[PDB]
């Protein structure tokens, strides 16, 4: 069973360094080439390099030779790529690969988040319904997470009760380096004032855990 | 320079049993000297890694439904799903490994088709808890459309906003197969207390016109 299993993820400053890994299990690791790629919203998947175990012979796309070092620990059969003066547009996610000859399986990915920002729980405001939120007979409300680093948060509604209709949006990176999500469900407009509704927000990063009721 | 691959279509809505096709073509030849031409397909799911479909043009990777299928000329390339499953749906990469550097297309979406929904629009003024604080989030959301296309357009007073707002969008739903949008007008306190009408427009393939959301503080 061909295993490739990579490191965690890694919250660094620009200018530093970082070390993923990559073990490996379930095939002769000196007899198959390992390469790296990665995945950013800028530049989508990209091939960075190769590098053969047996004689550690490697080679690069130039787009990364020299921002991108591939080497392997034979005893451990793990391989690693070390990536210098980490820069915003170092932002990704990065696999490890075997190759097709072994499966060509790809790790589960290691993100990379480069950041100043330091570890900051979220505020947590409602999103209040109102007419302005009521279509007919369904009316909105939600929680904005606001000013948290780095992600995730999680929100569940009345503590896991309430599913049906909600929608957690992906979380966007401000300007000032912090993140930002709303949290919204839909309900029954008759439903309020008689139904609370609570938004459980948890941002473990920072220990916050908040309940947050919502309300006309 | 480096081998260029593009896939068409970027998005393409299919219905659970439909055939999909799925092309790729390359700038350069993929025949390898050894007379093997290294096109390889992939399947990302949402929050997966890449997952190997086809390599090599047409070899079916051990393990992989027979209903993929890969075929093409050297330069122009495609895959096929004959009969679309739940299990298929995600972003589809071909890849060369032909000549260094490696080179990845910029994937086709094959989601679920569904009949127009025009997106139930709603808006929400800055909490009094968040003015407080100093700063006013105005948030505007849409709710349960097809197709994913949508814009949204803020305007304070009548002035266009422009690079003062962020959007985000859920995958689409399981159930109904529709997309919502969240919609975030970031201003000052001060700003936000200048100004009265906050209008968040919205413009959309199942609507008659675009819809506005307003409100006045």
């Amino acid at each position: 069973q061909v295993k490739l299993q990579q490191s965690g993820a890694e919250f660094v400053k620009a200018g530093a360094s970082v070390k993923l890994s990559c073990k490996t299990s379930g095939y002769t690791f000196n007899n198959y080439w390992i390469h790296w790629v990665k995945q950013s919203p800028g530049q989508g998947l990209e091939w960075i390099g190769e590098i053969d175990p047996s004689d550690g012979y490697s080679n690069y796309n130039q787009k990364f030779k020299g921002k991108a070092t591939l080497t392997v620990d034979k005893s451990s059969s793990t391989a690693y790529m070390h990536l210098n003066s980490l820069t915003s547009e170092d932002s990704a996610v990065y696999y490890c690969t075997s190759s097709t000859s072994v499966g060509g399986s790809w790790g589960q990915g290691t993100t990379v988040t480069v950041s100043s920002a330091s570890t900051k729980g979220p505020s947590v405001f409602p999103l209040a319904p109102s007419s302005k939120s009521t279509s007919g007979g369904t009316a909105a409300l939600g929680c904005l997470v606001k000013d948290y680093f780095p992600e995730p948060v999680t929100v569940s509604w009345n503590s896991g009760a309430l599913t049906s209709g909600v929608h957690t949006f992906p979380a966007v990176l401000q300007s000032s380096g912090l993140y930002s999500l709303s949290s919204v469900v839909t309900v029954p407009s008759s439903s309020l004032g008689t139904q609370t509704y609570i938004c459980n927000v948890n941002h473990k990063p920072s220990n916050t855990k908040v309940d947050k009721k919502v309300e006309p | 320079s480096d081998i260029e691959l593009t896939q068409s279509p970027l998005s393409l809505p299919v219905s659970l049993g439909d055939q999909a096709s799925i092309s790729c073509t390359s700038s350069q030849s993929l025949l390898h000297s050894n007379g093997d031409t290294y096109l390889h397909w992939y399947l990302q799911k949402p929050g997966q890694s890449p997952k190997l479909l086809i390599y090599t043009l047409s070899n079916r990777f051990s393990g992989v439904p027979d209903r993929f299928s890969g075929s093409g000329s050297g330069t122009d390339f495609t895959l096929k799903i004959s009969r679309v499953e739940a299990a298929d749906l995600g972003i589809y990469f071909c890849s060369q490994t032909t000549h260094v550097p490696y080179t990845f297309g910029g994937g086709t979406k094959l989601e679920i088709k569904r009949a127009d929904a025009a997106p139930s629009v709603f808006i929400f003024p800055p909490s009094d808890e968040q003015l407080k604080s100093g700063t006013a989030s105005v948030v505007c959301l849409l709710n349960n459309f097809y197709p994913r296309e949508a814009k949204v357009q803020w305007k304070v007073d009548n002035a266009l906003q422009s690079g003062n707002s962020q959007e985000s969008v859920t995958e689409q739903d399981s159930k109904d197969s529709t997309y919502s949008l969240s919609s975030t007008l970031t201003l000052s306190k001060a700003d936000y207390e200048k100004h009265k009408v906050y209008a968040c427009e919205v413009t959309h393939q199942g609507l008659s016109s675009p819809v506005t959301k307003s409100f006045n503080r």
